[PDB]
């Protein structure tokens, strides 16, 4: 799979959800205070992963994701 | 049996019961052709100066076998259109409300048990 | 101030991983439902009442008391 | 037959603004299936009402004992049950403040 | 030996025939259904399908508060409270929807009716609903719980006081004052335990009884 594929399906589901407000999405995107979430805006935004670019993402794991640099990594060595 | 003057222990969440009041709610009639009300009846009721329609859930006398007799007067309001005052009912209810011809379908969504 | 950190987020995502296994009804107000059962409840309340939500979570769960399809 | 795939049926093939059915597990003597759905107003909860009596009645199950839809007066509730299951058709406000949605999932666990 | 109420007739005028027919009626059901030993003090749960639900049973748990009733149509009344509410149920014995009948616990109380309880105190009543059923040994006599029950205010049910009723499940020393007692004495009766011709000598009824019970197997 192509590298920037899993880039830019990260930072597309990250654009396709709705209560962030897309100002300040870089890969060090972080969640509580970058865009200021809850932990369950957090696990929400997990199940805006495992939606379209996902299904394999186990839970100890996606507690402490918290920028999409991590996720584009743990996804891009997952696979 | 149920009749005019009986005092009547109202099981709901509902403003109207869980209020204290000085006056036990009381009958004041009962809408059968006899003056006399069973398990699944509509009765008018006295609560807190109100008038308020209410549907009989199990009295104290006996009634056939397999089904059960309470030692309270248990009742759940309703209101005009049809729809009950309440949201849960704590107590008991009888499942025999499921036969009778009349509103039952809204209170048996409302129970936290059935006997 | 729950019953403990990882557990409530576990069954937050394991109520979703049934969410996705939901089959016949409409999973967004399902979704949006789960939210209002979470987002308005789990703010700002005592460590003795974030333990009986929790365990109405666990039952929520389970599903032994019924299940939604 | 008339099951709770053709009730899905139904309903979607109605457009039923909001769906959400809970199992009612064998124990708890009520039904089996608890169906709740809304719609946009009082024509549309009540047409659709008589649409579905009106598949029921025509489709099959003829031993089975005909249905009557309960609250046809009050304008915010209906419900109509079956063998099986039993469907409520009323508003998302209603069921705001009926809550059945965590009664029927959460029978002692709830207020 | 332990013959069950239900097959001994009230006495009255009627034809023995007609018990013979009943009790092949009554040894024809307990074939499919096992009808256990349990006395008036027991605590039973009994499983019930239902005419409302499609083909969903139902357990009930409480104490067997009364035994009336004789012949097929013979019942027995259980008693419990659950959600602060105090419910009772009128089990016939022999209607083809109950499906079992475990005995609980099985014990016999101080008297025969234990109609009273309705008026003791609610912890006398109550009875948890997933209760194990405790393991009785095969040959031995029954437990006899004796239990004065403490009585709730005064305006009861009926006047258990009466010694027409020979309540003897009363701690009513508790509950009574001794003007009331000695009041509650007025009403008596003491010839009534001393005539002979009231008697009725169930002896010869178990014999044929139990040759009935033979010859069903
Ligand atoms: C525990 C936590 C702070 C974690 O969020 P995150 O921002 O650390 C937050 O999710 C929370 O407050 N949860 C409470 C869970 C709870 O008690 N639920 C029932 C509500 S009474
Ligand atoms: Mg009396």
């Amino acid at each position: 799979l192509t590298l920037e594929g899993i880039q830019d399906r990260v930072l597309y589901v990250l654009k396709l959800y709705d209560k962030i407000d897309p100002e300040k999405l870089s890969v060090n995107s972080h969640f509580m205070k970058d865009l200021g979430l809850d932990s369950l805006d957090q696990v929400e935004i997990i199940m805006a992963m495992e939606d379209e670019f996902g299904f394999e993402i186990p839970d100890i794991d996606a507690e402490k994701l918290m920028c999409p640099q991590e996720i584009v990594d743990y996804i891009a060595d997952k696979k | 049996a149920i009749q005019k003057m009986t005092r009547v222990r109202v099981v709901d969440n509902s403003a109207l019961g869980n209020s204290p009041y000085h006056r036990a709610p009381r009958c004041i009639h009962v809408y059968k052709k006899n003056g006399v009300g069973k398990v699944g009846d509509q009765i008018l009721l006295a609560i807190k100066g109100q008038k308020k329609k209410a549907l009989i859930v199990g009295h104290c006398m006996p009634g056939p076998r397999m089904t059960p007799r309470f030692d309270s007067n248990n009742v759940v309001l309703i209101e005009d259109n049809g729809n009950p005052v309440g949201t849960r009912i704590k107590t008991p209810i009888p499942t025999s409300l499921r036969k009778r011809e009349g509103e039952y379908s809204k209170v048996l969504a409302i129970a936290q048990n059935f006997v | 101030a729950p019953w403990s950190r990882e557990a409530v987020l576990s069954l937050y995502r394991a109520l979703l991983r049934q969410g996705r296994q939901l089959r016949y009804t409409d999973r967004d107000f399902y979704f949006a439902s789960i939210r209002r059962e979470f987002r308005k409840n789990q703010k700002l309340e005592d460590a003795e009442a974030r333990e009986r939500q929790l365990e109405k979570g666990l039952v929520f769960l389970n599903g032994k008391l019924g299940r939604i399809i | 037959k008339f099951d709770i795939d053709m009730m899905v049926s139904l309903l979607r093939q109605e457009n039923a603004r909001d769906i959400c059915v809970i199992q009612v597990p064998p124990e708890m003597r009520y039904t089996d299936y608890f169906v709740i759905v809304s719609g946009t107003s009082t024509r549309h909860l009540h047409a659709m009402a008589f649409y579905v009596v009106k598949m029921y009645k025509h489709l099959k199950c003829k031993r089975d004992p005909h249905v009557k839809i309960e609250g046809k007066d009050t304008d915010d509730w209906l419900c109509v049950d079956f063998g099986s299951m039993v469907i409520h058709l009323m508003l998302p406000e209603t069921r705001e403040i009926y809550e059945l949605e965590k009664l029927w999932t959460l029978r002692s666990y709830d207020d | 030996r332990f013959l069950s109420p239900e097959f001994i007739p009230r006495r009255g005028r009627t034809d023995p025939l007609k018990f013979q027919i009943e009790r092949k009626d009554m040894l024809e059901r307990r074939k499919v259904l096992h009808i256990p030993e349990f006395y008036v003090g027991s605590i039973l749960r009994v499983t019930t399908a239902d005419p409302y639900a499609s083909g969903k049973i139902s357990q009930f748990l409480g104490i067997c508060i009364q035994r009336s009733g004789r012949g097929l149509g013979a019942t027995f009344i259980l008693r419990n409270v659950i959600e602060g509410q105090g419910v009772e149920i009128c089990f016939e014995l022999y209607n083809p929807r109950v499906q079992e009948i475990q005995v609980v616990k099985l014990e016999k109380r101080l008297d025969d009716s234990l109609l009273y309880l309705r008026d003791a105190l609610p912890e006398y009543s109550t009875f948890d609903v997933n209760m194990k059923p405790v393991v009785q040994e095969p040959n031995q006599k029954v437990p006899v719980n004796e239990l004065k029950v403490k009585m709730k205010p005064k305006p009861w049910s009926k006047r258990w006081e009466r010694p027409n009723f020979n309540i003897k499940g009363i701690r009513f020393d508790l509950c009574l004052t001794e003007q009331q007692m000695k009041e509650a004495q007025k009403w008596n009766q003491p010839w009534l335990e001393f005539d002979m011709m009231r008697e009725y000598d169930t002896s010869k009824i178990e014999a044929a009884i139990w040759k009935e019970i033979e010859a069903s197997k």
